[PDB]
């Protein structure tokens, strides 16, 4: 099982499965093991990693697909991170 | 030429009871879809198949203008309406089943209103 | 039944998954493969309570309802420092700004 | 049009089952491929409905018009009933992109007149203003069918 490290603007290190991080087109273009994000803070980058797990678990799935929840307080920053990351 | 006043009132009483009829359990007015024909622009496929289109609006107009000369002439146009809905929509559709109930409501209501006079 | 976790220590967060029937010891073997620290050098926690090696993740309270892909459960991790363990320490994430007047 | 219902006149019983947390708007494409809105389905509700062979359907969120899946795909067409067996249409959420899911949440909290008042990049104001539309998805689905031949 290969893993990659995604580092936020505030220095938090997120270790995620390589296959899950490739959900992002920007990360896919960069990888083709470590990635630093000088503009994405940890509360946003942790939420992005939860989306990667959600995407891999539920795409082409037969179990009920739950809603991906987004709190109103993080919505604007997460939108910009998703826009930048292409996911 | 005008019809006798007793004939025109019997026609209005039967059509009002069939129009106002509601289901015993749900209370839904079964005639609501049948009041007005869909427009020729809305549903031209209806007019391609149905040669003599008719709705409860045309039936009430035909009572007012004395086009029906008896309770049987009125019944013919109510059965035509219901048969048109059955032919267009076919078995298994709720509208097909509603038209079958309305044909039965017309006959029960007609027998009651004729026994009053 | 799969459970989705965030194994957290200082400023490190491992995103991983395991079965509800898998053990806490098997979860330390996953940490060992990533961070090269043996199981005997790890303490795993849930809500500040030390997890037993023989217990299943389901027995610890990690289920499909509490440990979801989109909302994973946190597992605290402390490593052994020389002969003693360090105190469990998880650095919090940053905070979003105040909600704008238009969103209220 | 490529995407339209056929006037088959062949009855077919269908079960619409809303297994999404959204209020569902069933959309029927008529014989000229024009989308027609049908009565809505609350979350978790199922309804046995009458349709016909070769009739084309799609499903959206009734409030926002976000796209939904039916039996894991975008379009649903019932064929004839084998021996009176109803055809099941399991309506669910798709796995939206993170970007589209963020746009949905921002549109639900901010009014259209207050989009340009937000502290975000201006390329997102046009994305927020480009609301999900059945007509735009029908073009994309038609272009996909023409490409596959
Ligand atoms: C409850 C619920 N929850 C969630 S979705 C839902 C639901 C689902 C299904 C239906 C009813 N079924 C349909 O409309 C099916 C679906 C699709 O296959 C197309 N179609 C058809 O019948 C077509 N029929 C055909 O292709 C054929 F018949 C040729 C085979 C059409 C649209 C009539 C051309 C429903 O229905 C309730 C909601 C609903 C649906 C549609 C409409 C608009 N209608 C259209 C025309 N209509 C009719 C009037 C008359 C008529 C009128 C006056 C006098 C004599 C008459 O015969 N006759 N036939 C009609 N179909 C009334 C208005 C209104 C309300 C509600």
């Amino acid at each position: 099982m290969m893993y990659v490290k995604l580092i936020s603007s505030d220095g938090h290190e997120f270790i995620v499965k390589r296959e899950h991080a490739l959900t992002s087109g920007t990360i896919k273009a960069m990888l083709s093991n470590e990635v630093n994000f000088r503009e994405i803070p940890s509360h946003v980058l942790s939420k992005v990693c939860m989306y990667f797990t959600y995407k891999v678990r539920y795409t082409n799935s037969s179990t009920e697909i739950p809603e991906f929840p987004i709190a109103p307080e993080i919505a604007l920053e997460l939108l910009m991170a998703a826009n930048f990351l292409d996911c | 030429s005008p019809n006798p006043p007793n004939l025109t009132k019997k026609m209005k009483k039967i059509v009002d009871a069939v129009i106002k009829y509601k289901d015993s359990s749900s209370g839904r007015q079964l005639s609501e879809v049948f009041i007005q024909l869909p427009s020729r622009k809305e549903l031209p496929e209806y007019y391609e198949l149905i040669r003599k289109p008719v709705d409860f609006k045309k039936i009430k107009e035909r009572i007012r203008n004395h086009k029906y000369r008896s309770l049987n002439d009125l019944e013919k146009d109510v059965m035509l309406l219901c048969q048109n809905a059955q032919t267009f929509n076919l078995e298994g559709s709720l509208i097909y089943e509603d038209s079958i109930v309305l044909q039965s409501v017309f006959t029960s209501v007609r027998q009651k209103i004729e026994k009053e006079d | 039944m799969d459970v989705f976790l965030m194994i957290r220590r200082h400023k490190t967060t491992i995103f991983t998954d395991a079965k509800e029937s898998s053990t806490v010891f098997e979860l330390k073997r996953i940490v060992e493969g990533i961070l090269k620290r043996p199981p005997d050098e790890q303490r795993l926690y849930k809500d500040d309570q030390l997890l037993d090696d023989g217990k299943t993740l389901g027995e610890c309270g990690f289920t499909s309802q509490t440990a979801r892909p989109q909302a994973p459960a946190t597992v605290g991790l402390a490593f052994r420092a020389d002969d003693t363990f360090e105190a469990l320490c998880i650095e919090p994430f940053s905070s979003p700004p105040e909600l704008p007047d238009v969103m209220k | 049009p490529v995407l339209r219902s056929v006037n088959s006149r062949e009855p077919s019983q269908v079960i619409f089952c809303n297994r999404s947390p959204r209020v569902v708007l069933p959309v029927w494409l008529n014989f000229d491929g024009e989308p027609q809105p049908y009565p809505t389905l609350p979350p978790g509700t199922g309804r046995r409905i009458h349709s016909y062979r070769g009739h084309l359907w799609l499903f959206r969120d009734a409030g926002t018009h976000d796209g939904l899946l039916v039996n894991q795909t975008e379009l649903f067409v019932p064929s004839l009933n084998v021996d009176g067996q109803p055809i099941f249409a399991n309506i669910t959420l798709p796995v939206y992109t993170l970007k589209e899911r963020c746009l949905q949440v921002v549109r639900s909290l901010v009014k259209p007149e207050n989009y340009r008042r937000l502290d975000i990049v201006r390329s997102l104001y046009e994305d927020l203003e480009d609301h999900p539309n059945v007509q735009k998805d029908l073009e994309r689905l038609t272009q996909e069918r023409i490409a596959h031949q």
